[PDB]
RNA sequence: UGCUC
């Protein structure tokens, strides 16, 4: 099939964007059980899915969104007593996206995870207002280490899952109803499904790793196997589910997925010819004899 | 942000002199002090609202 | 194939259990489904159909 | 679009030639302009023009900070020393602008004066681009290191007499390859010190708002009445396209334009080896009006035969005597030979039949094909018809070259009537 | 392998040996299909190329038209006599004793 | 700031006020003559050649065109790169051999540019 | 991208129009018409291509890009979006294909020539790998799939 | 063989050793003479090309030149002494083929109708094809593996060839070199190369307030640092430095030294400085940040694909620099011999006379072209595959062989960037005809009307851009460059300054190369998007003649066709009177073509000659090509290369390993123009055979076809195969022969 | 290297 498969293009699977590896590329990643995968898919469901107003909610609830995206401006005032970093935030764009954010979490998201701000150096002088006021911390940074802040405080998270990249709201216009799913373009199903609003129970995902690692080895091999059969059926082409099933089992008989690269066919084989013979002769000779591993003809 | 010294042409930082801040140069005794307020603003393109695509 | 100038491979077993093997296991009427879907490839084409 | 206004007169001045510079500051924009700073002294070298300005700058005003001030005197300068000092005072008071040359010649650019209906323009000597330098900072980094070795030497409280006696290392001064030698030449440092061995120049600096700005303000004018005719500025367009761009220094390989440059002769002999049929009137077309028609009737009664009132081009032009036919390899008089026989029979009468021709001369089909292409085209039940239709005008105008063309004729008829047997 | 121009050739080709004429066949040109269609029609033959055929195996006629025409055909250096190649046991290698 | 024009230009410079402005035009590398008793050759003709006097005319036609006219031939003058930086027009005469003078003519604003009519030139020949 | 999903969809409208005309004026016993229906040879599509009228030139899922400066051409204005500028084919294999619309058909012939050939080596390796690695489970007797160990 | 050849001498006139002084070996001139072969004793004679075919030598000749030197301090002289062997090209000025009729070609045993142009070397025919290559000293703006869009220059003078780029990894923008250990701040480089005020380098940089923005994170780096003056920059990039493996010689603090010499030779070689002065640098170096900056947004990423900037090296530039390199190796071993042997063998003066190797050139050459591996040390170049094997399987196979052009990229894995049709390719390479195979897309062929330009002398170019107003950049600073009506005029990757207005620059530039003034090679062309002017002038580039449109009217009428069928005029004198013009891709990227004279509009300045000469030679063949797939015609072009038919009409008496003829070989009825042009129905490939498209006994399933035993029987298809069996019966050391 | 498929 990867001989019969054309490798076509603008298949969007119905949404005419986000650009998904699929064919042989596809099958690759999904058979090399790389840990980082291109373009990562993540379906959630909702448990409102009539609702677009909840659907929205849960996607800002998610979906990152950086400081930049939600100030209307970022000023650098240098007043005579004191020189501070001001941010105005945009209220009307905020409860037009349905953010639950405020002056008070802004606040709270800095100083965290980034950039080691003290509380003390941050204030919020009204109801969408913050201020940041930078100090010689002698580390190679004086007070014009402003020139810093300035650079990677409008890059600050003010709400959503950092490993989210972009959530946009699909929906299936089933003749019985409408119902709305969030499409993520991350690689954090955890995050995911404990976020609020996400029926975590029928939530899937592309990376396999992900997948093995947040619900267990049979998920995986559950998702392999679907994955390969959509990836499969997008191009017209069937195969019966027995050899998906078989690959995916082989892949995941010894409690994780190991790919069919080099590396996974030397964890999971044992005899030294064959581990010779596809790849990387010499070391795995040497190695061979080194450990005196004593190889049968099975 | 960026302004230079009449003087020589170098950049300008700003620290807190004896009396008020004040923009200065590394390289020359050349200040400058700050009278009123002074703003830069950026107004970065925000997030917009995206749609209901399917 | 397509007849279009391919050169073809042919081979002749020197045992009779090889022999037999291939008569069995790679008989052409043993072999009319693939097994991928189990799908018949030895059927009509061009020439046939119409 | 006519002039109707503004016919404004260009005047020169000579006087300014040698004396006008251009000083432009790249980072000093032109709101703030250094009339009310007063300067001190001007650097200058006539030859490899340099110019470095020193000026002062005042320190009482609230946009000098005096600490830094002092902390860059001390660091610059010594304690007390103050024998080579950068600054009089122990503050930053003396400031340098070091020049960059542009251009090598400014013959092109000139500074113009606008006065009430009249522009003078005065040549420029130089133009300069002037820039803060930093050379305080070098004294201040070799006062460092000299500080330093002052140091490593007073490490000790009382230091010995050292015994370290200059041992001659008079070092030989090796022949320099050529090469070496070049590189030598070619390298920064020496180039510098050669700029460095022209002895410097002190000039005084009058600011505009002195009388003397005004008063020498004056020489950018000239004397002369309103209209004067020049002398020079008098060439036509032709000469100055030809001064502002000077020269760097099959058979129709010679295009038109190298073909009019070569003689009358040369052109229509080129011309008929060419086309090898071409009335008169096109060959006097092309050719050019300006040429008489006697002499052009004169070149091409050389190289060509009259036929039915056109000219073609005569046998031996086209089949020099050291050619051959390029199909059979014959040689060229039997070529010429059956060019003039089939020329005869197209002068005889208009229609003429391949077949017979090829009987006649017992040439080949292809060489056949070849004479009669070059002078006849292919009339389905008719044969081949010569391809211009007859010329009678020309006739009528030269009845001379008429009976002189006849009789030649008449002679190649009685030679090929000898040659063929006919 | 939509290959019109094929047929184009051919009736062009036809015309050229019905008339005693060489069509041109310039790309993006070239003699058109109606000139070559009229001197199909009149020189007496079909203006589509398809003609009247008898079957030569069974002597009856053939119940649709064959499409005849004269087509440039060009053989190509591929032969079978070169192709063809039978391997005994024949010689061995040196270093490796195979084939 | 909007792009001025020179037939603009100089009009406002003599209609709309009289005061006297100093201007920085560039001149093709050779002029449309020859240099008068200079011993030569067809080089370079530039003005330091060329003697006082009335040398040339600036015309300014209908629908913003300014030419000058030099001779037999005529250019064209357009506004060359808007300059805003400071640029002082001094004149540094060194009346002497061990101190000189330096006078500060004045400050240049504006740069023109003058091109000969290539088109013109050939069209006629 | 929305004028780009439009002018694609009018093009595909008017091509699929064509040869349901096509389709509907072709009389019975056509032999292309007949070895379309029976399924020996050819399609409806490539029918209506070399009969009615060629399809929009896709190239990589989309228009043709444009190679020169704003526009795929220089015998089309710059910044012009019209079909025939972006690969759009008018005319059919019948009457002839235009200059711009032969080379961008055979632009397209490219991109598939080499789509082939990345995926012929691409999908070798990939069949050594899977049959290397799975070259070793067997069905035993007591219907049970295990390895060699 | 003419001009190139004689600048290559005259670089290398004299040549002279160290040791002793006042001894030297002046060239005069070199001559390549007629070819000839070495086979009588001491005397030389004329060879045709096809004797050398059949001898299996070369067809070379000798290369001699007229010498002075100094024997014992007395000059003396040689007029005629040979010192190589050059192969002679088929065809060419010295090659005895040319100015010959048939009749005279009968009598040499060569076919008229071959093409030739392809060297004769030990017997066999090779062929130089003609290499592509991305075009040198210029800034090309790509992303990087991990998407950080950067900026590289590769700049090539006659002496080296160096890439030197730009990454903006952590938001500033470093500046990146084979000869530094640690790629360093732009700013620091910038304060370096004299420029020391941060103001200027804004100026320079842009004053938008997005590039301001964007260059503030490299300020405040390089504010970080104590680097304020060039000598503390020049400091800080010579510790940055690193020795070329101990060079010889004494360093003597050449830290600083070293610095200012990488920045004045090493880096941005083909910007040139007078005196140490970097202005010029300085601001190329400021449009590349630039660039960078207004990359780093829109994403308008330059594509390589786009052939506006690829050069096409024909076998004279090769050749050239092949010669070039044996010259320097010959000098270079006859100054060694001359040390090793004049200080000390004896009072008997020594002379190169007597040590002038004459096989080394002609070795040299051999295994070149034979072989095909050029391995050039001087400047490090290691190709292969330059020469090949000319294919006689037909006159259609050699035509369109000889017609090729291989790409850089040396196909060994599968980059399918280069790979696809690129509309770039209009009018000078054919689309259709490609090798269908792995070969696919970067074997290309050129179109049947293109011409490819040489290298000019760039004088009058540069002195009509002086006179046209262009300001020197020296005389203003890089702010003007920041204006949007301010354009930049370059010169083959050079900056050559700044203009207003640039349509009047570009009108008066394409009159006066129209008028004859300025070489019709010269092309220019504007980029609005980055506002730069470029005026091409280097060699190898690609062009082709348009018919010039002004006012919806051709310059071209029924009368000047008329003249030209008469033989009054010819291409050159269209050309001349302004009526057909060379355009290259770069120029016609801004310019209007039409296809037909119905296609004219108001907003049209060229019209196309002839639409079917967009395919090439093998193209050329198929009958109605636009009403077939693009597919076949690549597999028809395939099978065409290897078609079988007739050679030439020395078939006969040429002797190969390999032939096929075919008996009764037929035009077409059905031919194309181009058939007519390369005379190929005089040497038909092919049989004209009355084919019935129909299904009969199913032995045509697929693809198969069934023939009339009869039309075989009759001579249809018969063909014959010659082959070659040659022996040697050579003489060995001892005085024994082979009987 | 050229190809054939
Ligand atoms: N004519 C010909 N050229 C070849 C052959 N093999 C390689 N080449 C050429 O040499 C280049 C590649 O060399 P390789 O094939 O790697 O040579 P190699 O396999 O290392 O040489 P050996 O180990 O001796 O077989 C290509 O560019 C080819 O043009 C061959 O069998 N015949
Ligand atoms: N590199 C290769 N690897 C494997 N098989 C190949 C290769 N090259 C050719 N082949 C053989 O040739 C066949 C390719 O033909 P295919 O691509 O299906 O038709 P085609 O060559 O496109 O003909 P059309 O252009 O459609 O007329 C299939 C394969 O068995
Ligand atoms: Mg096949
Ligand atoms: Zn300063």
């Amino acid at each position: 099939p990867g001989t019969q498969m054309t490798l076509k293009t603008f298949h969007f699977a119905g949404v005419a964007s986000m650009n998904i590896t699929l064919g042989v590329p596809r099958i690759k990643e999904i058979i090399n059980a790389s840990k980082a995968i291109s373009t990562p898919i993540i379906t959630a469901q909702l448990d409102k899915d009539d609702d677009a107003d909840y659907a929205r909610l849960v996607k800002g609830r998610i979906e990152k969104t950086l400081l930049g995206e939600i100030s209307e401006y970022i000023e650098e005032v240098f007043l005579p007593d004191d020189c501070f970093i001001l941010v105005k935030l945009s209220l009307e764009r905020i409860r037009l996206l349905r953010l639950e954010v405020n002056a008070e979490t802004v606040r709270y998201s800095i100083c965290t995870s980034k950039l080691r701000v003290k509380p003390g150096d941050v204030a919020v002088h009204g109801e969408a207002v913050v201020c940041v006021t930078p100090r010689e911390n002698s580390k190679s940074s004086m007070y014009y280490v402003l020139q810093f802040l300035k650079e990677d405080l409008p890059k600050v998270v003010v709400q959503g899952i950092p490993e989210v990249s972009r959530a946009v709201i699909h929906i299936d216009e089933q003749s019985g109803k409408e119902k709305y799913k969030l499409l993520v373009e991350g690689d954090n199903l955890r995050a995911v499904m404990a976020t609020h609003g996400v029926k975590g129970t029928r939530t899937t995902s592309n990376n396999t790793y992900e997948v093995e690692k947040t619900l267990g080895i049979e998920a995986a091999r559950t998702t392999i196997i679907n994955e390969i059969q959509y990836t499969m059926v997008n191009h017209g082409m069937s195969i019966d589910r027995r050899h998906v099933m078989l690959l995916s089992d082989l892949m995941t008989y010894k409690g994780e997925v190991l790919g069919i690269t080099r590396f996974g066919l030397a964890k999971m084989k044992e005899s030294v010819l064959m581990l010779a013979s596809f790849e990387k002769t010499a070391d795995h000779l040497f190695d061979a004899a080194y450990f005196g591993q004593k190889d049968s003809v099975c | 942000m960026l302004l230079f010294c009449p003087g020589c042409g170098n950049g300008l930082i700003v620290e807190e002199g004896q009396r008020c801040h004040r923009f200065a140069c590394n390289t020359c005794p050349y200040v400058h002090n700050i009278t009123r307020k002074v703003t830069n603003r950026k107004y970065p393109k925000l997030k917009e609202v995206d749609d209901v695509l399917g | 194939a397509d007849f279009d100038g391919d050169e073809m491979n042919l081979h002749l077993p020197q045992t009779e259990e090889a022999k037999a093997e291939a008569l069995v296991l790679m008989g052409t009427k043993a072999n009319l489904v693939t097994p991928r879907n189990g799908e018949p490839l030895i059927a009509a084409i061009q020439d046939f159909l119409t | 679009d006519d002039p109707v206004v503004q016919e404004i007169d260009v005047y020169l001045a000579k006087s300014l030639a040698e004396k006008l510079y251009l000083f432009q500051y790249p980072v000093r924009p032109a709101s703030m302009t250094y009339d009310d700073i007063p300067h001190l002294s001007a650097k200058i070298k006539p030859k490899q023009q340099k110019v470095e300005l020193e000026m002062a700058i005042d320190t009482l005003n609230p946009n000098y900070c005096r600490s830094k001030g002092e902390q860059i005197a001390l660091n610059v300068d010594g304690a007390c020393a103050d024998e080579t000092s950068t600054y009089s005072s122990k503050l930053m008071d003396k400031q340098t602008f070091c020049s960059s040359q542009t251009t090598s010649n400014t013959s092109r650019y000139a500074a113009a004066l606008y006065r009430q209906g009249e522009l003078h323009l005065t040549p420029l000597h130089g133009i300069l681009q002037l820039r803060p330098s930093f050379s305080y900072l070098d004294k201040a980094d070799a006062k460092h290191r000299e500080r330093e070795a002052a140091n490593e030497a007073g490490d000790s409280s009382q230091d010995e007499a050292e015994d370290d006696v200059k041992q001659i290392t008079v070092r030989f001064s090796r022949p320099e390859s050529e090469q070496a030698r070049q590189r030598r030449v070619q390298s920064y440092e020496f180039l510098q010190k050669k700029h460095a061995e022209e002895p410097w120049v002190h000039l005084h600096y009058y600011g505009l708002r002195d009388s003397r700005s005004e008063h020498e303000r004056q020489y950018l004018l000239c004397p002369g009445s309103s209209g004067v005719e020049n002398t020079e500025l008098v060439k036509s367009p032709s000469e100055y396209l030809m001064m502002l761009m000077p020269p760097s220094q099959p058979s129709n390989v010679l295009s038109m334009a190298q073909l009019r440059t070569l003689p009358l002769a040369d052109q229509i002999k080129i011309l008929m080896k060419n086309v090898k049929v071409m009335p008169f009137a096109n060959l006097m077309s092309l050719l050019g009006p300006s040429i008489d028609s006697v002499a052009v009737l004169r070149g091409i009664q050389k190289v060509a035969m009259l036929v039915q009132g056109n000219w073609v081009v005569k046998s031996d032009i086209l089949y020099p005597k050291d050619s051959s036919s390029p199909h059979s390899g014959v040689p060229a008089e039997v070529l010429c030979r059956g060019r003039d026989f089939v020329m005869w029979k197209f002068t005889q009468s208009r229609w003429v039949v391949r077949k017979e021709v090829a009987t006649v001369t017992k040439l080949c089909a292809e060489d056949v094909k070849d004479f009669l292409e070059h002078m006849a085209v292919v009339r389905i039940n008719k044969g081949w018809e010569f391809i211009l239709p007859y010329d009678g005008e020309f006739i009528k105008k030269h009845p001379d070259v008429v009976q002189r063309q006849h009789m030649l004729w008449t002679g190649i008829q009685a030679k090929l009537e000898k040659v063929y047997n006919l | 392998r939509m290959t019109v121009g094929k047929l184009i050739e051919l009736l062009a080709g036809k015309a050229g040996v019905l008339d005693g004429r060489f069509h041109y066949g310039t790309a993006f040109g070239g003699s058109k299909v109606k000139d070559v269609c009229e001197d199909l029609v009149r020189h007496g033959y079909n203006y589509l190329g398809k003609d009247y055929v008898t079957s030569g195996i069974t002597g009856e006629p053939l119940e649709a038209y064959i499409y005849f025409g004269p087509v440039y055909y060009q053989k190509l250096k591929h032969m079978v006599l070169d192709k063809m190649h039978a391997r005994a046991r024949g010689p061995r290698a040196v270093l490796t004793r195979q084939p | 700031l909007p792009k001025d024009v020179s037939v603009a230009e100089l009009l406002r410079e003599l209609s709309l006020t009289k005061e006297e402005e100093l201007l920085f035009l560039q001149l093709p590398d050779t002029l449309p003559g020859q240099p008068p008793t200079q011993d030569i050759a067809e080089n370079a003709c530039t003005l330091a050649d060329l003697t006082e006097g009335q040398v040339g005319k600036l015309l300014i036609r209908k629908s913003g065109r300014v030419q000058l006219l030099l001779g037999k031939v005529t250019l064209d003058v357009t506004m060359g790169t808007a300059c805003s930086f400071l640029q002082e027009l001094v004149s540094v005469g060194l009346g002497d051999s061990r101190t000189g003078e330096m006078t500060v003519l004045g400050h240049v604003k504006h740069k023109l540019v003058c091109s000969p009519d290539f088109e013109s030139l050939l069209d006629h020949k | 991208e929305t004028l780009e999903a439009l002018i694609l969809k009018e093009l595909s409208v008017i091509r699929d129009h064509a040869g349901s005309a096509c389709l509907r004026e072709l009389d019975k016993s056509n032999s292309p018409l007949t070895m379309a229906l029976c399924g020996s040879k050819g399609s409806f599509i490539n029918i209506s291509q070399m009969i009615a009228c060629v399809g929009q030139q896709a190239i990589s899922g989309s228009r043709v890009p444009d190679g020169f400066e704003n526009r795929s051409l220089p015998h089309f204005e710059k910044h012009s979006k019209l079909p025939a500028a972006k690969g759009f084919v008018a005319n059919s294999f019948y009457s002839g294909l235009t200059p711009t619309e032969f080379f961008f058909h055979t632009m397209a012939g490219r991109e598939g020539l080499v789509d082939t050939a990345v995926k012929t080596a691409e999908t070798g390796y990939m069949q050594r790998r899977l049959v290397k690695s799975l070259e070793d489970l067997c069905s035993q007797y007591d219907l049970t799939v295990r390895s060699s160990t | 063989i003419n001009v190139e050849i004689k600048k290559i001498m005259k670089a290398n006139e004299k040549v002279t050793s160290d040791a002793d002084p006042m001894w030297y070996l002046k060239y005069l001139n070199i001559y390549v003479g007629l070819p000839d072969v070495e086979e009588s004793f001491n005397v030389t004679r004329p060879v045709s090309p096809h004797e050398c075919r059949l001898r299996d030598m070369t067809y070379s000749a000798p290369i001699t030149v007229d010498i002075e030197y100094t024997r014992g301090s007395q000059r003396i002289i040689r007029n005629a002494l040979p010192i190589g062997r050059m192969p002679i090209m088929l065809r060419s000025s010295n090659c005895v083929l040319t100015g010959k009729t048939p009749a005279e070609f009968a009598k040499l045993n060569e076919c008229p109708l071959d093409p030739g142009g392809y060297f004769i070397v030990k017997g066999v025919e090779k062929v130089i094809l003609i290499q592509e290559q991305l075009s040198k000293n210029r800034i090309i703006v790509e992303a990087d593996r991990k998407g950080a869009v950067g900026a590289s220059v590769t700049s090539s003078t006659h002496e080296k060839k160096s890439r030197t780029n730009m990454a903006v990894k952590q938001g500033r923008f470093y500046l990146r070199h084979n000869t530094l250990s640690e790629d360093i701040p732009i700013v620091i480089i910038f304060k370096a190369m004299g420029v020391e005020s941060d103001q200027e380098i804004v100026q320079m940089i842009g004053t938008e307030e997005h590039v301001m923005a964007a260059f503030g994170p490299s300020l405040e780096e390089c504010q970080k640092a104590q680097i304020f003056t060039q000598m503390q920059a020049l400091k800080y990039i010579g510790n940055k430095v690193r020795r070329q493996r101990m060079w010889g010689g004494g360093p003597k603090k050449t830290k600083i030294e070293e610095a200012r010499e990488l920045l004045a030779s090493t880096i941005l070689t083909h910007v040139p400085v007078k005196e140490f002065n970097f202005r010029a640098k300085c601001i190329y170096t400021a449009v590349m940040v630039r660039r960078v900056i207004l990359a780093q947004g829109d994403n308008k990423v330059d594509d390589r694909d786009y052939y506006g900037n690829k050069r096409l090296e024909l076998a004279g530039q090769l050749l050239s620099l092949l010669f070039e390199d044996l010259f320097k190796k010959f000098n270079s071993e006859m100054k060694k011999i001359a040390d090793q042997v004049i200080p000390k063998q004896r009072a008997a003066q020594f002379d190169v006379v007597k040590h002038m190797r004459q096989d080394q050139i002609t070795n040299g050459m051999v295994n070149a072209i034979s072989t095909g591996n050029w391995s050039l040390k001087r400047f490090k170049m290691d190709r292969q595959g330059v020469t090949q094997v000319l294919s006689r399987l037909s006159y259609i196979s050699a035509l369109g062989m000889m017609t090729r052009i291989s790409s850089q990229f040396e196909k060994t894995r599968k980059v399918s960037g280069p790979r696809s049709l690129q509309p770039s390719q209009w009018g000078m390479l054919c689309p259709s005809d490609t090798p269908e195979g792995e070969a696919c897309g970067l074997v290309k062929n050129l179109a049947l009307m293109t011409h490819i330009t040489t290298d000019m002398e760039d004088g009058p170019i540069v002195k009509l851009a002086s006179n046209l107003g262009v300001e020197d950049v020296n005389l203003l600073c890089g702010e003007e460059l920041s204006y949007p009506n301010v354009f930049l005029v370059f010169l083959n990757g050079n900056i050559l300054g700044v203009i207003r207005d640039h349509k009047k620059l570009v009108n008066t530039f394409r009159l006066m190369r129209r008028a004859g003034y300025i070489n019709e090679f010269v092309s220019i062309s504007t980029n609005l998007t980055d506002r730069c002017v470029y005026i091409s002038s280097d060699g190898g580039r690609l062009c082709r003649p348009y018919i010039i449109v002004k006012k919806q009217k051709p310059a071209v009428t029924n009368k000047h066709m008329e003249e030209l069928a008469q033989g009054y005029r010819n291409f050159e004198d269209f050309l001349h009177e302004s009526l057909v013009e060379y355009l290259d891709v770069n120029e016609e990227n801004d310019c209007n073509i039409a296809l037909y004279e119905h296609t004219i509009n108001k907003d049209t300045t060229h019209l196309e000659i002839e639409p079917f000469t967009l395919l090439g030679v093998c193209a050329g063949l198929i009958p109605y090509p636009h009403h077939n797939q693009s597919p076949r015609n690549t597999y028809q072009c395939a099978m065409g290369k290897q078609a079988m038919g007739t050679i030439g009409y020395n078939q006969r008496n040429r002797i190969d390993t390999l032939m096929y003829l075919l008996a009764y070989p037929q035009k077409p009825m059905v031919k194309t123009k181009t058939i007519e042009l390369i005379e190929f129905e005089k040497l038909p490939a092919g049989q004209n055979a009355t084919v019935a498209v129909m299904s009969y006994s199913g032995y045509d399933i697929e693809d198969a076809l069934v023939l009339n035993k009869a039309s075989l029987d009759r001579g249809f298809g018969r063909c014959l195969v010659y082959k070659n069996a040659k022996c040697t019966l050579k003489r060995y050391t001892n005085q024994t022969f082979d009987k």
